[PDB]
């Protein structure tokens, strides 16, 4: 349901 | 951060800093046996 | 928030969203108090009855939201945590007393018109605004009914209830570090927080210096907007020395 967030915030 | 906040805390940019009120804050102040 | 409405853009700049990485889901709300500290409810991180025990590596803090499910590119900031502190006497065995935790961010945040910190109350403000009948506001991307999730941040304004009433509504031991708010079945007005709102701020606007102070944290309740029940919140001022101590002992 949430929209993807920029990969640089997971790592 | 600590006592009474941070320094410029509690003053919302789009409201207090522009003297604009959000729709329900009047409700609150009114319940502290009215404010102003 | 049940019987609450959509918020206004920039109405609760200090509202944080605690987001989990895998699965990517909302967990709790939290408030921004300085450019490096977030304040939430300890049971959003540690609740052993459900094997909940999150660590730094498992959460993201999203500051600046309005929308619950959308990455508001160029408006919100997502930080990582450096350290989490739970109150050394949080009681998850009995009544969620001292339900408070502090999270330090990896790097400070930059404030904007969507990100700004809230003030933490001082003995005098605490004394003058925590009276029964005075209204406080709660916000969150929590549920809308007990059993129905909102796209936007909701707001509801609730009255502080008298401790006796708070106590004669439940079978749990209410302590000095809790307070409850809510309308009486009698006051034909509803509203309450609900699942998904835990950890967020309960704030009031000082009529004295026009600032918003965070007086409580969403801690618990039995159901969401039940008649005859109320919501309990951690007593921030009552646990303020703890706050200060970990801040000056570990940073700012
Ligand atoms: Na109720």
């Amino acid at each position: 349901d949430f929209e993807e967030i920029p990969e640089e915030y997971l790592q | 951060t600590f006592g009474s906040g941070e320094a410029d805390c509690g003053l919302r940019p789009l409201f207090e800093k522009k003297s604009l009120e959000d729709k329900t804050e009047r409700e609150l102040l009114e319940s502290y046996i009215d404010g102003r | 928030i049940v019987e609450g409405s959509d918020a206004e853009i920039g109405m609760s700049p200090w509202q944080v969203m605690l987001f989990r990485k895998s699965p990517q889901e909302l967990l709790c709300g939290a408030s921004l108090i300085s450019d490096r500290w977030v304040l939430t409810a300890a049971h959003c991180l540690l609740y052993p009855p459900w094997d909940k025990n999150f660590t730094e590596n498992d959460l993201l803090v999203r500051i600046g939201k309005h929308s619950r499910t959308r990455y508001e590119r160029n408006i919100e900031k997502i930080s990582m945590l450096e350290k989490i502190y739970i109150h050394p006497r949080y009681n998850w065995r009995e009544n969620l007393d001292r339900d408070i935790a502090l999270m330090k961010l990896k790097k400070p945040v930059a404030f904007s018109d969507y990100i700004h910190p809230v003030c933490l109350p001082d003995r005098e403000t605490a004394a003058s605004l925590l009276q029964a009948g005075y209204k406080g506001r709660v916000t969150g991307w929590g549920n809308l009914k007990e059993t129905g999730q909102p796209s936007v941040l909701q707001v509801v304004n609730l009255p502080i209830v008298e401790r006796p009433v708070c106590k004669d509504s439940t079978r749990i031991r209410i302590t000095d570090n809790m307070f409850c708010a809510g309308y009486k079945p009698d006051e034909g007005k509803r509203g309450d927080a609900c699942e998904g709102d835990s950890g967020g701020p309960f704030v009031m606007k000082s009529p004295f210096n026009n600032r918003w102070y965070q007086m409580g944290i969403v801690s618990w309740g039995e159901g969401c907007d039940r008649d005859g029940k109320y919501g309990f919140y951690t007593h921030v001022f009552r646990l303020k020395k703890w706050i200060q101590k970990v801040i000056d002992q570990f940073g700012e």
